[PDB]
RNA sequence: ACUAUUCCAAAAGUUAAACUUAACAUGGACUAGCAAUUUCGGUUGGGGUGACC
């Protein structure tokens, strides 16, 4: 599924980005690690939010 | 709808032939989630599928 | 249905810019040994055999 990364880990994207990985991976590690979350258009906004303050500052 | 499931079960799935009653139980494994609402790790032996509904339930 | 297998799934790893592993429990078809339901004609110098339909 769709998960939104809490840190940058090997190759998917740029933290905080929006990527779509394996099932297992995703949901064996990512989630309950806290290294990423599900995707939730209310915390996506939260996404757009800090990647534009991101460039900016 | 998965727990205690019995249904009949044919040979070539086109019957003039015997019909034989089989039961069909879900399979069964550990999930381990947490709940920061309770401040308690759960552990629910549930529908494994039902899950992947949860995942986009949230 | 039970006792043992062949594959794909669940669960784990591997490289490049598509591939390999099964400790416990649980599935879909599938191959063997075990088991589950019934059938078991007529004519006939009795019946069976033989013959016949």
């Amino acid at each position: 599924l769709e998960l939104v990364l809490t840190q940058s880990v090997e190759e998917l994207g740029v933290r905080g980005d929006l990527v779509s990985v394996k099932k297992s991976v995703g949901r064996n590690r990512l989630l309950p690690q806290g290294l990423a979350v599900y995707a939730s258009p209310e915390n996506k906004k939260l996404f757009e939010e800090e990647k534009l303050l991101r460039q900016e500052g | 709808g998965e727990g205690w499931v019995l249904g009949h079960r044919y040979v070539n799935n086109d019957k003039l032939s015997k019909r034989v009653r089989k039961v069909w139980k879900p399979q069964l494994f550990q999930r381990e989630l947490y709940s920061e609402i309770l401040d308690k790790r759960f552990t629910v032996t549930v529908t494994m599928r039902t899950l992947d509904l949860i995942d986009q339930a949230c």
